[PDB]
């Protein structure tokens, strides 16, 4: 149990990966656990790619754009047009992968697995035991990556330095 | 230097606000658990029951069923426009000139009787209309000389032509509604009279 | 049958002695022409306001909030020194309190129709007055303090209006009238 | 049945003799017309005012408060009209007699004896015989003082000197 | 039986220390007996300590206290010590003790079982046995009344003459 | 002195109604009857929280005067409060303690439901008194005693600084009476 | 004494005439003398009370006329001088003696005579002229009381006539009663200021 001085949440049976009965604020109750699991997986995946993006943008810059001082400021040096292209591409991807159901009500109409958008092009998730292990690994890495992203974004905003650049040039504020 | 939500002042204000917001339910629940409802948490006072001012019941709340608020305001106004002040210096009741021995009269008593005092014998009323105009009209009998004078005048043309000459408006209204047509005249419809006049002037 | 407070006056018909604080002192006979529940409610409200007012009169001259315009010791002048916007905010907050604590029943013809003791606004955070005898003693004490505080607030306000001096300070610096 | 006091006048019909000081004296016969209880209330109030006034004249002539200025009792009346003490005195008299009006109304209704405010704080009169004797003494003193206070005031008006001062040098004019 | 002409109130019916039937005004008719006896013992003990302290102060002072308080005694001593902070300390700590005194009075009035003036302060087990305890109760009450009157006397003597107890009684 | 049942600590006061004696540190001392108005569980949780905070506070009030970190600056703790408020670190202490108290509030609300012991956060990483039960109540008594002592001691150190304007280590080595009373006249 | 030969039906003044019907010889001093018919339209109680009061006031007045002309109280003779009779009234009005006498006698009359008047007119047992003023128990015997009543009535008539005489003597000559009787000739008269 994650919080020993509190009871186990009623809705956390342990079916999902990474469930250690951690929900003191009780979002498991009064909400849809499938919705929360899909939200957690999407946040984890987005931050998981964002951390790699923050790492890459320091040393690798696409020839079309001009690199900013920080990957946070790389958002501003790129034109506003092209940014909305990314926004609309993400909208299309989130519409087609979700089957054009985009609300807490109509989603999970077929009761698919939360976070299962049917994207396994390399076919890695075949063995069910390995599938469960990879589910645990993915959820734990997403939980780590969301904290890591929320940290490195603010470090870059405050120090105006890259993350590896900050680690090699650590200084007080 | 920081201002607004980033300021530490707003930070400790927020933590105090959260302290109060959580102080409502935690101490409400701690109260509901204890409540001081055990049969020893009673108030104490040095005053015994025999002291004046102590009521018989705790919260009485009597049923009123009395005069309205407007009547109470009128009573408060009557405090001003009719206080029971000059009613004190009013003549006694049970005073009459039947038990009051005249052989005991004094200056004030005699002056009070002379000024219409102790007038309990005034139950009599005048019992006179004092606005009654007499209406006992007398009809003079008609003589034979006069019955011969209404004749020889009705034949001569009098009594006809002006039926409302010597009669008042009320007097002429009393007739022409209960009878008494104009003498020497008959009743005929307008169409019949027109036809008769047309036949009279025929050819 | 004579009233205890006025031994020469007859006891008022509505003041039988069941209600707290009753010594038969209604010479003008207000209880004969007004709802005694309304009269007791008004008496208690006036007395509570005056108890808090006397406390404020004694406190403001010794302690004040560290705010601009909030440093006036003379409370009568402090009413005009404090910004009027805050005073009207106090007025509307107390009006909301009046609305809530009376359940929207404000008129004499509706305040006690739902059933409520006079002065019972459901305020006893210490759960006192569960004992009936203790409740009676506390009611007598509350009424006596209410009347004493009405008289005291009137006196202190008039002395502050006349002598232009705050209380206690006036006691220590007693200046007789010219 | 002639009057005990006036041998040549009939005893007034409303003066049975039960009241204190009822000796049968009423030549003009005000008791024949106006209520006897109200008349006794007025008599007692007048007499009490007059007794207090006579005692006050004596004391003021013999001793004045050091914080008050020194002058004769009669001409101090205008001094306290201007100063405001007299306004206070009549204010408190009016306050007492606001309830005095209610007492008079109850006397009219017959629920109170005349002049009986039940004011016996020291418990001097409790025995009925002593109470009657005290009533007779009170009414006699009330009448005597009612005469005496007017005597004091008019003697001051004509001689321009106070009571004991006039008793000092008896100037006749 | 104190005053032969009058009679004691019904609350004064024996079974109390010092009950000689002396209560002509009738305080026990409107005031609870336990509160009255608690107040009597508190006044008596306070005035006992006050009188003994006044005697000791007028006899011998503490080292170094005259350098600060000067030649001030009784009321002048109080007026100086309130500025000194000694009387502030006494007020704070004695009121802190009187908080527990207050809840003791409350529990007595609501029926805990304690008697008026009983704070359980009996070091060395002095006077805790047999009729000696009752005799000590009577002695304490009478000496408290005596000390009350003596304290009033000393205070008014300093008001009138401006001299301490031991020097007023020797310089008439 | 008179016969009757009373509290063990105060001999003239009865044993409080809700202080049965199951909780550690209970010597029957509740004169004003706070346990009669509010639940004993919530009061014990409040007491333990105050006491632990005051333990850490006294240790800090000693150490900061004894030794200050290479960063920050050499300054007395009471003005160090304002210094760190301006520096921004105290806001972060507030944020993190608030994050802990978010779960602390849910713990308190489950204590009202009677699912956890008051003040029991099950935090014994060194298992000093976890496996043994007899040592647990002894350590609970020691903890509550030190909690009360620490609250008193921190209040004392703060109010000694407020009038002496000296550190705690400074005052126990350079003890000076307040207000210049050694040579004060007409005070 | 009430004998029937000094008053009543027996003796009858202006003899050879008839007594008035109302004058039935019952009251004191009835000698049947009432010309001009005053006893027919006037109440005998009111008339007898008026006669008694006039007689008593005239007795007092005549005694005052006699005494003031012989002896004067100390203090008054310095304020008024030698004035007497009809001058003493005008000086006493300004001095204040007459005003005080008027006030006190008027108060006495208001609180004694008028209530007595109305009681005895309306039929009380109080005889006219009777105030019950009998200190020293004079005339306790009924026969002596009737003698005293007749004597008082006759002396009151005498006093009224004598007072009128003295007033006119002063208005003509200008002297007081004993001075007028010791100065019988009408010559050497002083000024009689009214
Ligand atoms: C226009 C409206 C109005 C009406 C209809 C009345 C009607 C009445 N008023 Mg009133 N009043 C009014 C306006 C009005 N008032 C105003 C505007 C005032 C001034 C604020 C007053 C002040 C007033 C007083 C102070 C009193 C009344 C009283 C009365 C009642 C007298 C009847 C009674 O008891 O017989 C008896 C009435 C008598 C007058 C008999 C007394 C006779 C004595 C011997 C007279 C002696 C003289 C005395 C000094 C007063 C005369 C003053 C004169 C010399 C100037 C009567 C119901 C009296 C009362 O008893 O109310 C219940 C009373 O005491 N009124
Ligand atoms: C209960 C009433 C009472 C009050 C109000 C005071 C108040 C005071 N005492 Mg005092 N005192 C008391 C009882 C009291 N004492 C008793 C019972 C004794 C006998 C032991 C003394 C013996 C005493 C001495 C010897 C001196 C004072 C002094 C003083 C003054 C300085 C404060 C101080 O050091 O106190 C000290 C008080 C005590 C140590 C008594 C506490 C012990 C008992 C049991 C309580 C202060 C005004 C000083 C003074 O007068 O300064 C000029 C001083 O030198 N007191
Ligand atoms: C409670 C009783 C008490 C006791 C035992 C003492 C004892 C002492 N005081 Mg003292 N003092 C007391 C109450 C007391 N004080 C009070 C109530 C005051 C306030 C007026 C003072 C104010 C005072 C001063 C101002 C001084 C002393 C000083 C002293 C010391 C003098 C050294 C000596 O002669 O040996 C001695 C230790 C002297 C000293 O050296 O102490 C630092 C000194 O200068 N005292
Ligand atoms: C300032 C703090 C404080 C407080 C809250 C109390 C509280 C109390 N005191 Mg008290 N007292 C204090 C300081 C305090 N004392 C000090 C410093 C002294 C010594 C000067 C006294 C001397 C004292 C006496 C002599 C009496 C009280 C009494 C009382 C009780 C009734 C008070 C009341 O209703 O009025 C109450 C328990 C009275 C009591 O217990 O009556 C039963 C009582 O007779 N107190
Ligand atoms: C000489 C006066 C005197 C006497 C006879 C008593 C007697 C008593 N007190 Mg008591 N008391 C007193 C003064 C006194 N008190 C004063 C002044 C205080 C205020 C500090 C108290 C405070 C007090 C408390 C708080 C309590 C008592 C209690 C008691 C009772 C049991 C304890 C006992 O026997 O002590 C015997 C005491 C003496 C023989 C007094 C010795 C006198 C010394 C030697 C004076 C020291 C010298 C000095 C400088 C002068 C008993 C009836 C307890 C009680 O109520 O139980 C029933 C209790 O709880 N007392
Ligand atoms: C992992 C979580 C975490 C993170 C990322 C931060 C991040 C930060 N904290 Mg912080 N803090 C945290 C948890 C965290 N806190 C907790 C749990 C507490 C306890 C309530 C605090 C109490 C705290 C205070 C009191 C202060 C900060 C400060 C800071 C800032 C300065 C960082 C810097 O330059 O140091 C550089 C980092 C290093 C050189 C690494 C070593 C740091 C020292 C030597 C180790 C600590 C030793 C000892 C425990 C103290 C930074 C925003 C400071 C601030 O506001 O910045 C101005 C500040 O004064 N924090
Ligand atoms: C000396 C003080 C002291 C003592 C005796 C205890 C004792 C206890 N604590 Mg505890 N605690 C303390 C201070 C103390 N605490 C402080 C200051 C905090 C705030 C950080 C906490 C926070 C805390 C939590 C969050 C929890 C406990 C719990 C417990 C209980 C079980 C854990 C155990 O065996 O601890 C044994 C403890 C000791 C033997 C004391 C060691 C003191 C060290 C050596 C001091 C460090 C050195 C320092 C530089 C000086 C036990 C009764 C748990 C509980 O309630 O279970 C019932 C629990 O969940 N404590
Ligand atoms: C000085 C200490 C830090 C040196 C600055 C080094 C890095 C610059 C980073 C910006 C600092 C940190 C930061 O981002 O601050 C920016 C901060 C953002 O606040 P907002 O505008 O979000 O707040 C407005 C409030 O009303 C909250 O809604 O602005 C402030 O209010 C502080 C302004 C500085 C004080 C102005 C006066
Ligand atoms: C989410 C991924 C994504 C998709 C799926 C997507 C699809 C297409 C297609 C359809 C097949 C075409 C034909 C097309 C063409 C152009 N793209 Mg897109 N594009 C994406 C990303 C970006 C970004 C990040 C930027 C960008 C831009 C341009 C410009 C330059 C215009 C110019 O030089 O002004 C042209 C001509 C840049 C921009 O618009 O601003 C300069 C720029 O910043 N694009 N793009
Ligand atoms: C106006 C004014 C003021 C004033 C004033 C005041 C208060 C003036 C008060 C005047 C008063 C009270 C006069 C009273 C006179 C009483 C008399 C004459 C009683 C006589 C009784 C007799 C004769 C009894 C006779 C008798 C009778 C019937 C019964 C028995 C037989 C006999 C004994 C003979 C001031 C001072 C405030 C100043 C202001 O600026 C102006
Ligand atoms: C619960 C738990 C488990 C065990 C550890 C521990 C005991 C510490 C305990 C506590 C964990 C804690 C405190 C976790 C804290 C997580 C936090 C503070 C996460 C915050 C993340 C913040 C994020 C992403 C911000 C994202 C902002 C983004 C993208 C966009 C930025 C911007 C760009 C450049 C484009 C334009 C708009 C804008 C805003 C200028």
């Amino acid at each position: 149990l994650a919080v020993p001085f509190l009871e186990r949440p009623p809705m956390l049976d342990g079916s999902y990966a990474g469930d250690i009965g951690f929900d003191p604020v009780g979002f498991s109750n009064y909400f849809d656990l499938r919705w929360l699991r899909e939200a957690e997986l999407k946040h984890g995946r987005v931050c998981m790619l964002g951390v790699v993006g923050f790492l890459v943008q320091e040393f690798v810059t696409l020839p079309m754009f001009s690199n900013g001082v920080t990957p946070v400021d790389d958002f501003f040096v790129v034109p506003a047009t092209g940014l909305w292209q990314i926004f609309f591409t993400i909208g299309f991807v989130e519409a087609f992968s979700n089957g054009f159901k985009l609300t807490p009500s109509d989603m999970f109409a077929d009761d698919r697995a939360p976070g299962d958008l049917g994207f396994d092009p390399l076919g890695c998730g075949k063995d069910p035991a390995a599938l469960a292990r990879r589910q645990l690994v993915e959820v734990k890495n997403g939980r780590l990556a969301m904290i890591a992203f929320g940290g490195m974004l603010h470090q870059q905003l405050l120090t105006k330095q890259g993350v590896i650049e900050q680690l090699t040039n650590f200084k007080a504020i | 230097e920081p201002q607004g939500l980033t300021a530490p002042i707003v930070h400790f204000g927020s933590v105090i606000s959260l302290w109060l917001l959580f102080a409502l339910p935690v101490w409400s629940a701690a109260y509901k658990a204890a409540g001081a409802d055990t049969a020893e948490w009673v108030g104490v006072s040095q005053v015994t029951e025999d002291a004046p001012g102590i009521g018989l019941y705790g919260k009485y709340a009597p049923e009123y069923d009395g005069p309205t608020f407007r009547e109470g305001l009128e009573y408060v106004l009557s405090f001003a426009w009719k206080p029971p002040i000059l009613i004190a210096w009013k003549p006694r009741a049970d005073l009459d000139r039947a038990m009051m021995d005249p052989a005991r009269d004094t200056v004030v008593s005699s002056l009070y009787k002379s000024l219409g005092g102790a007038l309990d014998k005034t139950a009599v009323y005048d019992e006179e209309d004092q606005l009654l105009i007499l209406s006992d009209m007398e009809t003079f009998p008609e003589t034979e000389l006069g019955r011969r004078r209404v004749a020889q005048a009705e034949a001569a043309g009098w009594f006809t032509g002006n039926p409302s000459f010597g009669k008042s408006l009320i007097e002429y209204s009393e007739e022409t509604k209960k009878g008494m047509r104009e003498p020497g005249t008959v009743s005929i419809s307008a169409k019949e009279l027109a036809a008769l006049r047309a036949e009279a002037a025929k050819k | 049958d004579r009233s205890y407070a006025m031994p020469f006056l007859s006891r008022p018909p509505a003041l039988d002695g069941s209600m707290a604080g009753d010594v038969g002192f209604d010479p003008l006979g207000f209880s004969n022409y007004f709802d005694l529940k309304w009269l007791r409610e008004a008496e208690l409200k006036h007395g509570r306001v005056c108890m808090l007012g006397c406390l404020g009169f004694l406190v403001q001259e010794q302690a004040n909030l560290p705010l601009p315009g909030f440093d006036n010791k003379l409370a009568t002048e402090a009413f005009f020194s404090v910004p009027a916007g805050g005073l009207w905010q106090i007025f509307f907050s107390l009006g909301a309190i009046e609305i809530i604590t009376n359940k929207g029943k404000l008129t004499p013809g509706s305040m006690f129709t739902g059933g409520r003791a006079p002065g019972d606004l459901d305020f006893d955070p210490l759960n006192l007055s569960v004992d009936e005898t203790a409740l009676r003693r506390f009611e007598l004490a509350e009424l006596k303090h209410a009347r004493l505080a009405m008289i005291g607030l009137g006196g202190m306000l008039h002395q502050m209006l006349l002598t232009k001096q705050a209380p206690i300070e006036q006691l220590t610096n007693f200046k007789s009238l010219a | 049945d002639f009057s005990a006091a006036v041998p040549f006048l009939k005893r007034p019909s409303n003066l049975d003799g039960t009241l204190a000081g009822d000796v049968g004296f009423d030549p003009l016969g005000f008791s024949d017309v106006f209520d006897l209880r109200v008349l006794r209330e007025a008599e007692l109030k007048h007499g009490r005012f007059a007794m207090l006034a006579v005692l006050g004249f004596l004391v003021q002539e013999v001793y004045t408060f050091p914080f008050f200025p020194k002058m004769a009792p009669v001409d101090a009346h205008d001094y306290f009209v201007t100063q405001g003490g007299g306004s206070q005195i009549i204010f408190w008299i009016s306050f007492v007699e606001i309830f005095g009006v209610v007492a008079l109304f109850e006397l009219i209704q017959g629920k109170r004896d005349a002049g009986d405010f039940a004011f016996d704080p020291l418990g001097l009169g409790k025995d009925e015989a002593t109470l009657a004797r005290y009533k007779v003494a009170e009414i006699k003193h009330a009448r005597l003082a009612m005469i005496a206070i007017g005597g004091f005031i008019h003697q001051f008006w004509v001689t321009k000197q106070t009571v004991l001062e006039q008793l000092g040098n008896f100037q006749s004019l | 039986q104190a005053i032969p002409g009058s009679e004691p109130p019904p609350a004064l019916d024996g079974t109390w220390v010092g009950d000689v039937g002396f209560d002509p005004l009738g305080f026990s008719r409107v005031i609870d007996m336990r509160w009255l006896r608690e107040a009597e013992l508190k006044h008596g003990r306070v005035c006992m300590l006050a009188a003994t302290g006044m005697i000791v102060q007028d006899i011998a002072l503490f080292p170094g206290v005259t350098k600060t308080f000067g030649p001030a005694k009784i009321t002048a001593l109080h007026d100086v010590a309130v500025k000194q902070g000694s009387m502030q300390q006494l007020l704070v700590w004695l009121g802190f003790l009187e908080i527990f005194g207050f809840v003791a009075i409350v529990q007595m009035l609501q029926g805990s079982g304690r008697q008026p003036g009983d704070f359980g302060f009996d070091p060395l087990n002095c006077g805790a046995n047999t009729d000696t305890l009752a005799r000590r109760q009577l002695v304490e009450l009478k000496n408290g009344r005596l000390a009350m009157i003596a304290t009033g006397g000393m205070i008014h003597h300093f008001f009138l003459t401006g001299k301490g107890p031991i020097e007023f009684i020797t310089t008439l | 002195v008179f016969p009757g049942q009373f509290s063990d600590s105060v001999p003239f006061l009865k044993q409080p109604t809700n202080l049965d004696g199951s909780y550690v540190g209970d010597v029957g001392f509740d004169p004003l009857g706070f346990s009669d108005v509010f639940d004993i569980r919530v009061l014990r949780e409040a007491e333990l929280k105050h006491g632990r905070i005051a333990m850490l506070a006294t240790l800090g009030m000693v150490v900061q005067e004894a030794y200050t970190f290479p960063f920050f600056d050499k300054v007395l703790p009471i003005p160090a409060h304002d210094v760190i408020v301006k520096s921004g670190g105290m806001s972060q202490i507030l944020l993190w303690t608030s994050f802990a108290e978010i779960f602390g509030g849910i713990a308190l609300f489950q204590t009202i439901q009677g699912k956890r012991a008051p003040g029991d956060y099950s935090f014994d990483p060194l298992n000093l008194s976890a496996n043994d039960l007899e040592k647990r109540e002894r350590y609970a008594l020691a903890e509550i005693k030190h909690s009360r002592l620490a609250m008193l001691a921190f209040s004392g150190m703060v109010h000694q600084y407020f009038i002496t304007n000296q550190g705690v280590i400074e005052q126990i080595n350079n003890f000076r009476p307040i207000n210049g009373f050694p040579d004060a006249t007409f005070s | 004494y009430k004998d029937g030969i000094i008053q009543g039906l027996g003796v009858e003044a202006i003899p050879g005439a008839g007594r008035p019907a109302n004058l039935d010889g019952t009251l004191v001093g009835d000698v049947g003398f009432d010309p001009l018919g005053f006893s027919n339209w006037l109440d005998l109680r009111w008339a007898r009370e008026a006669e008694i009061k006039h007689g008593r006031v005239a007795m007092l007045a005549a005694t005052g006329m006699i005494v003031q002309d012989a002896y004067k109280f100390p203090g008054f003779e310095g304020e008024f001088g030698g004035a007497a009779m009809m001058k003493l009234h005008n000086l006493a009005v300004e001095q204040g003696a007459m005003q005080q006498l008027l006030l006190w006698l008027g108060l006495l009359e208001i609180i004694s005579g008028v209530p007595a008047i109305i009681q005895t007119l309306n039929g009380s047992e109080r005889q006219p002229g009777d105030f019950g003023f009998d200190p020293l128990n004079c005339g306790a015997n009924p026969d002596t009381l009737a003698r005293r009543q007749l004597t008082e009535l006759k002396n009151g008539r005498l006093a009224m006539i004598a007072v009128g005489g003295m007033v006119h003597h002063y208005l003509l000559v200008g002297r007081g009663p004993i001075e007028f009787i010791t100065n019988i000739p009408n010559f050497k008269n002083p000024l009689p200021p009214f």
